């Protein structure tokens, strides 16, 4: 719809990776014992899933409602120091490991 | 001496933003 | 003759109380006044909103027992059009529409009614958002959402109920994680109450559906899919698990606690439908099931008490039969079956409140309601009685 | 919403003919044709009105929310609460 | 109404203001502009509207011939009712003009700068005043001659 290339924000975390977390918490009381590497894996994605849910539902949400203010431009104006006070927090974010 | 306005709020469209950051990225 | 002022009144949306109203009295418009045991009573298959859909609870106003809520998980036929489908179906009327439509964002996992109000909806989604919808108000959009926040559900959630009175409620809902939290209805964007719930060594369980002790807050019972039955008491003097159960071998599926009250008191007894066909009863003093069901293998769903006869209740196998369980004329043989035709996976049942009859959900949305035979829908003294001494058999 | 409201309104019968009518009398909208519907809908909209008097003259507090006529040929329908004013055309059974 | 939508719209504005937003003078001074263009078009509207009644409510000036010590005499004279015409004109330009601004002096109290916001230019109302200066002259016109009866007295038997 667009010629230019989007710079589209995402988030560094793969949805899946809970998935495997539940096989792991399935399977490790079904008797099956697993790589050891894998269940340290495992455990650090489920421990740190909230963060990343969190973040990504909040970045999904950002877009959403900017791209619905530029629909509308008579607004941008007004919304020009939120929007700022937000980029300047995903700044402070981005260089975080 | 009756003091008007400064300069408004920018907009710093996401576009030239996310693409500052981008290379902030790679450079990092 | 106006051509803009109709267009644009028609344009204006100042039709809520229009609509509902509308509603309200065309399906009653279908009565047709021209001047010139088990058994079949409703069968409700929205071609719209459960072409091809899963039913994924099921629920009867206690405030006015001819309104059931059943949900639906995202469909697999579309992504694009909305995935969470709520649907509100009515007891006043013969009619093939539903009485109310809902969306949600993400897959509604469980829905209710709330006792606290007659009319609010309360359901958890597969996000682990629980979602507030508004019946008297005619839209589409969640009217609230609790935050996706670490404190907050984020799990997906299974179970979501109303405890306490209507001047002492509290909304407990569960997260597969393992998180009990409890809302208000008045707000619903920070949890009153949370904790993650633990058994030992700090490992969480992965509850999938709780029950509680019948008029009786706090000291629920919860089970896990990884097979175990636990009691933990809500706040006591110690929150967490107080005890667990031996349990069934494979995940716990439904568990619901015993729900008539008479004579004497069986409040203490849990079904859990499990994975292995295996509705085993139990009680809270006994670590050991009371009593294994087996007539067949894999997956009966779910079980849920009569609330008006002590000692039946319904389960339903997802091969496609639902059968009835009276305890006391017999132990081991179905004293009343079905099968729904086209043998589908029926997934979810639900008792009405005051008995009578059943509420059987399915994997193709096709839900069926029915009621029982009146010589077993009664009960009485002697079936009280009775249930005491088959209870004193082992 | 309109075009659904009128799919499930005509769909619940299948029935021959209802249009929207927020207005007082003189609709615009069509089902099947313009004047069978316009004039028709006007003639409900001033008895209708007549019927309003006609019910407030027992007490004036009292209104007609809701008139059928089921006839030997016509099951005619109207839900008036203020402005909105229903037409259907249906078998009597 | 002009001025029950200028208070609603004012109000909105002020309800905006008290929470505290971002960036609130330009977007008032903005829709000020906007709100002063479409003021200028309406009222380009009613004043041609006006110059064509004239050629929208006026009121009926009427005056008399009336003779004293044997002079003719008017009353009120030409002037007057070319006076009143005037008055007319500014009280139909002041249903709009008068109306107050939006803000978070005379002229800042309150708008008058919808006749160089003229979708136009001066030409409407131009106009307008050239048919007061038209009417009048007609007038004028039609008294001369009649007026010309006084000088029977001042020529005697």
């Amino acid at each position: 719809g667009r010629t230019g290339n989007v710079l589209k924000l995402k988030v560094n975390f793969l949805p899946e990776i809970i998935t495997l977390s539940k096989e792991v918490r399935n399977l490790k009381w079904l008797g099956f014992r697993v790589p050891l590497a894998i269940v340290n894996k495992a455990h650090q994605a489920n421990q740190l899933y909230p963060f990343a849910i969190s973040l990504i539902e909040s970045v999904r949400t950002y877009e959403r409602t900017c791209e619905k203010v530029e629909e509308r431009n008579t607004i941008s104006l007004l919304v020009a120091g939120l929007k700022k006070e937000v980029q300047a927090l995903i700044a402070e974010g981005i260089a975080l490991v | 001496r009756k003091l008007v306005h400064d300069k408004e709020l920018a907009a710093e469209d996401e576009q030239v933003f996310l693409m500052k950051q981008q290379s902030l990225l790679a450079k990092q | 003759l106006t051509e803009e002022e109709k267009q644009q009144i028609l344009h204006s949306e100042e039709f809520l109380s229009f609509f509902d109203h509308s509603t309200r009295i065309v399906e009653r418009a279908l009565s047709e006044q021209i001047n010139i045991k088990l058994s079949l009573n409703r069968q409700f298959f929205d071609e719209r909103w459960s072409k091809h859909r899963v039913v994924s609870c099921l629920d009867w106003s206690s405030q006015y027992p001819e309104l059931l809520v059943a949900s639906y998980n995202n469909n697999e036929d579309a992504p694009h059009e909305p995935d969470g489908v709520a649907l509100v179906w009515n007891m006043k009327y013969k009619k093939t529409t539903p009485e109310y439509v809902f969306h949600c964002q993400s897959a509604v996992m469980s829905a209710t009614f709330a006792k606290f109000h007659p009319n609010l909806v309360v359901g958890g989604t597969y996000s682990g958002q629980i979602v507030l919808w508004d019946n008297r108000s005619n839209k589409r959009t969640p009217v609230q959402r609790t935050p996706l926040s670490a404190a907050a559900h984020t799990h997906p959630v299974y179970c979501v109920n109303v405890v306490g009175t209507q001047n002492a409620h509290n909304l407990i809902s569960i997260s597969t994680d393992g998180k009990i939290c409890s809302w208000s209805l008045d707000m619903l964007s920070h949890p009153q109450d949370s904790m993650e719930l633990v058994h030992k060594q700090s490992k969480a369980v992965a509850v999938t559906s709780m029950s509680f002790p019948v008029g009786d807050v706090n000291n629920f019972v919860v089970g896990s899919e990884e097979g175990s039955v636990y009691t933990a008491c809500r706040h006591g003097s110690k929150a967490g698990i107080s005890e667990m159960f031996e349990g069934h071998q494979g995940p716990i599926t439904g568990i619901h606690c015993h729900a008539a009250v008479g004579a004497v008191d069986f409040s203490h007894l849990f079904v859990t439908s499990s994975f292995d066909w295996t509705v085993k009863l139990w009680t809270t003093k006994n670590n050991k099931p009371l009593y294994s069901f087996e007539d067949n293998a894999d997956y009966v769903y779910d079980v849920m008490w009569s609330p008006t006869h002590p000692a039946l209740f319904a389960c339903v196998d997802g091969m496609g039969r639902l059968d009835l369980w009276n305890l006391n004329n017999d132990t081991e043989v179905p004293t009343a079956s079905i099968s729904v035709e086209g043998n589908p996976a029926l997934n979810r049942v639900r008792w009405t409140h005051s008995g009578r009859e059943i509420a059987v959900g399915d994997s193709e949305g096709q839900i069926v309601i029915y009621d029982v035979g009146e010589q077993i829908a009664v009960p009485r003294n002697d079936e009280w009685a009775r249930f005491g001494r088959t209870l004193a058999e082992i | 919403e309109v075009e659904e409201t009128l799919k499930r309104l005509q769909s619940q019968k299948g029935v021959q003919g209802i249009i929207v009518v927020n207005t007082e009398g003189i609709p615009i909208k069509s089902t099947m044709d313009n004047p069978t519907t316009t004039q028709y809908a006007s003639l409900m909209h001033s008895f209708i009105l007549k019927a309003r008097s006609t019910v407030r003259d027992i007490d004036p507090q009292n209104d007609l929310t809701f008139l059928r006529i089921r006839s030997k040929k016509n099951e005619i329908m109207v839900a008036p609460d203020k402005d909105y004013f229903l037409i259907v055309i249906q078998n009597p059974t | 109404t002009f001025s029950e939508i200028l208070n609603r719209v004012q109000k909105a504005v002020d309800d905006l203001n008290l929470h505290s937003y971002s960036n609130l003078p330009i977007w008032v001074n903005k829709l000020d502009m906007e709100i002063e263009r479409i003021l200028g078009v309406r009222l380009q509207a009613g004043l041609r509207a006006w110059t064509q009644v004239l050629l929208p409510k006026i009121k009926n000036v009427v005056h008399e011939l009336r003779i004293t010590n044997q002079v003719i005499y008017l009353n009120p004279p030409i002037e007057e009712c070319r006076y009143k015409l005037y008055q007319e004109m500014f009280a139909w330009k002041m249903v709009v003009l008068s109306l107050p601004r939006i803000q978070s002096t005379e002229e800042e109290k309150f708008y008058r700068n919808a006749l160089t916001r003229m979708p136009d230019g001066p030409v409407a109302l131009e106009e307008s005043y050239s048919a007061v200066m038209g009417i009048v002259s007609e007038v004028e016109q039609y008294v001369k001659v009649w007026l010309q009866y006084q000088c029977l007295w001042d020529m005697q038997a």
